[PDB]
């Protein structure tokens, strides 16, 4: 599956980005997770964190989550409850896959906008 | 509530 050329695999944290909404941060998931369709070549199925739902999202709408101040939207983090809300699931999920410790955002946040340290990116990776 | 993200 996903075996087009393109970037990101099942399990990748990403920020993905469709009309109407600010990038919001999702996980790459099999089509089988969806009880949909495969996505077309070129394209992956996210879930995305706070609502759980899924888009089919082409892959040059989507970058690694680990690139995390490049995309974090500081408006829509204010204006916006789910936003934050999506912001924890998905750094919680962040933090035990990498090794890391530690309202309960904060340290969180800083974190992920600090770089993702001590572990870096590389820490995010799925397995 | 469910399934598929509406834009």
């Amino acid at each position: 599956e996903y075996q087009d050329g393109k970037e990101f695999g099942i399990g990748d944290l990403v920020w993905g980005k469709i009309k109407g909404f600010s990038w919001w941060p999702a996980m790459v998931v099999s089509w089988k997770a969806t009880s949909k369709r495969q996505a077309m070549s070129g394209m992956r199925w996210v879930q995305w964190f706070g609502d759980g739902k899924f888009s089919e999202v082409s892959a040059d709408k989507l970058v690694a989550l680990g690139l995390f101040s490049q995309h974090f939207n500081l408006a829509t983090f204010n204006k916006l409850v789910s936003y934050r809300k999506a912001m924890y699931h998905a750094l919680e999920k962040a933090r035990v896959r990498a090794g890391k410790t530690f309202d309960q955002l904060k340290p969180m946040l800083e974190w992920a906008h600090g770089g993702f340290k001590p572990t870096g990116i590389e820490g995010l990776k799925p397995n | 509530t469910g399934g598929v993200k509406k834009p």
